[PDB]
């Protein structure tokens, strides 16, 4: 039964506060490549009810970290609850294409790019609240495409 | 050609055309001769490898401009070179939006 949630703005975020800081998702530790140590720390989610974009077809995108694997994981349960016949999906996940900003959180696998399997942009104000109450240590309505979320290391 | 181009710098110029940048090194390629490149772009809401629009460049620039694109609108793209004998393989796929 799916509930009556308060929408994020375009824009905003929460926590209330920088992405890097604290009581958000923490500092960056630096950028994780294949041949990165870190690398191995890295799980692919294979989850059937979450769709991967994945146009590099390197299957980067289920490239993730165990937190951020289990708030996404919840949150795909969140999403068909909401709205049935409706599935997560995923634009970004870790990534080595490299066309974000230095220091960005999906370098380190250890954010995502979000939206509805349907791409209906008026559900993604509440698909951000969902990720939030999924546990996702930062949520960010980054842009009209896409959902911004993150978590700690 | 085998190894593809590698995609340096996309960024949007305004409200319909983005600009891009790569890199290329042959000799991964055996140094064979290259006649120009392919640039791929789709709209992000789109998962089909069938929606790929496609420009044409020659093999003596690395840049170039997509033009007539939808205002603030994000885009998928990718590329790769070739010659009389075919395509190379895809080169890192880079995500970039339009202007509002
Ligand atoms: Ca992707
Ligand atoms: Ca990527
Ligand atoms: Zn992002």
């Amino acid at each position: 039964p799916p509930r009556k949630l308060v929408p994020l703005a375009y824009k905003q975020f929460s926590p209330n506060v920088p992405e890097k800081t604290l009581g958000a998702s923490g500092r960056y530790e630096g950028k994780i490549a294949r041949s990165s140590e870190r690398f191995k720390e890295l799980t692919p989610n294979y989850n059937p009810d979450i769709i991967f974009k994945d146009e590099e077809n390197t299957g980067a995108d289920r490239l993730m970290t165990q937190r951020c694997k289990d708030r996404l994981n919840s949150l795909a349960i969140s999403v068909m609850n909401q709205w049935p016949g409706v599935k997560l999906r995923v634009t970004e996940g870790w990534d080595e294409d490299g066309h974000h900003s230095e220091e960005s959180l999906h370098y380190e696998g250890r954010a995502v790019d979000i939206t509805t399997s349907d791409r209906d942009r008026n559900k993604y104000g509440l698909l951000a609240r969902l990720a939030v109450e999924a546990g996702f240590d930062w949520v960010y309505y980054e842009s009209k495409a896409h959902v911004h979320c993150s978590v700690k290391s | 050609p085998v190894a593809g181009p590698y995609i340096t710098f996309t960024d949007a110029v305004n409200e319909t055309t983005i600009m891009l940048k790569w890199m290329y090194i042959p000799a991964s390629n055996n140094n064979t001769p290259i006649h120009g490149f392919y640039i791929y772009y789709r709209p992000t809401d789109s998962d089909n490898d069938s929606d790929y629009k496609k420009d044409m460049v020659e093999g003596d620039k690395y840049w170039h401009s997509i033009s007539h694109l939808q205002p603030e609108t994000s885009y998928d793209i990718k590329m790769q070179c070739f010659n009389e004998g075919g395509e190379s393989e895809f080169s890192n796929v880079m995500i970039c939006e339009t202007k509002a």
